[PDB]
């Protein structure tokens, strides 16, 4: 996570946390500033706004180092850099007042470091906090799962 | 016969336009989740269809 | 004043010295050269000529920390990036060969952590070099002093 | 070597290096991309393209700290930053299998840290690896030194 997941710089400010997939980039749509990574700034980004995202192709010398794409998503616990999120019923939670803005894009990692889904927003219920995600599908479809009250961050 | 002409002219380009971006944007539509995804297993009937 | 002093850099050279002060920003017109700081950078410098001064207003994110000011000098020593300088009839003095081209603007800091005036050239005397400075007052008022022979930095 | 050789930048990866000799800076022409250095990227190059080469006037602040150039070539073992190259019967030759793309512009190193040849590029024998490189003689002559088949790395 800390070393392929590269922050978007703006005004002195990190915005998100552009990520490498499957040897392309990809970075949330609703966010705005400039990637730190020299050769990712020379990247043409086509934009799927449907899913809130856009997408880009990474160089030869990177390809290699990325992170793994997946499909099974069993519920329960997977990793993420403020700690652990709960998936169950096909949705996301995480505790209560965990994350905020400047965090859109980060990967939700599994157990084997493979991505399993990218972080658009947090919407509080209260007692925890559902995560609006994109998601992948057994037909390799990306599902953009956004549970009602969503605030893209 | 010079107004009915033009007529005609800006009412083929502009149904040709309209028909050019409304396939385009069914490709987008029906391509931009498959393209983010791994192993795109797709019926090539979209394809082949909107690739011209 | 490590922290909060960021260098003037042309051509790879560092030719001067820029300073936040009282939640605004201040650089010498005699020097010329950009600010590494993409918000500095950023910032509108209105320019007093005569003053060889430009001062801009600091972003909202780093105004809660800056340096803070004083008006009273008590003559005595005042410490500084290489050593002391001596505040005396109203001058202030350093010893000779201390100092030279590309330390303007660097801050003249109090025993208790405050800005009290801002060095903008040397003249050499021959016992010692007189610091042509950019002085406080009391009544809201700054006055530059400067010597006989100056020779901005 | 390492401090005074610089690395060139193709879309971020190593594909050559620029070698400063008494006070001019030479690069090979063949390898394409930017010089690592800033102060390096503002200095005119002037091209001897039959050489295969491109040279310039460094800045003021290296021309002294650079490689000494010599004349003298007796045949034997010479400095590598590969390790040790055989200079016999007026021809440089390697182990096969060390060296390849990205080595043009190699500097040469003698035993008491004098120039004696730049790389250009290399062919392989079977036996060993013939380098076509740039030699100097006597009579201040430079002579590129291409073995039958040579091959530009």
């Amino acid at each position: 996570e800390s070393d392929k997941t590269f922050p978007i710089m703006l005004n002195g400010q990190v915005n998100g946390y552009a990520c490498v997939v499957g040897g392309r980039l990809m970075k949330p749509l609703h966010v705005e500033g400039k990637i730190d990574n020299e050769q990712l700034a020379a990247v043409k980004l086509k934009k799927a706004s449907m899913y809130d995202l856009e997408y880009g192709d990474v160089p030869q010398n990177m390809k290699s180092d990325t992170l793994q794409y997946t499909s099974d998503k069993p519920p329960g616990f997977y990793n993420w850099h403020h700690g652990a999120v709960q998936y169950e019923n096909g949705r996301f939670t995480v505790p209560r007042g965990v994350g905020g803005k400047g965090d859109s894009g980060r990967p939700i990692l599994d157990n084997r470091g493979r991505v399993v889904a990218i972080v658009l927003g947090g919407a509080n219920e209260g007692t925890r906090t559902a995560l609006s995600v994109v998601t992948w599908n057994q037909k390799g479809v990306t599902i953009k799962d956004t549970p009602e009250g969503s605030e893209p961050w | 016969t010079v107004i009915v002409l033009c007529g005609v002219a800006l009412a083929i380009l502009v149904g040709t336009a309209s028909s050019a971006a409304c396939i385009a944007k069914a490709r987008r539509d029906c391509l931009t989740p498959y393209a983010l995804a791994p192993n795109a297993t797709v019926p090539t009937a979209l394809a082949v269809l909107c690739c011209i």
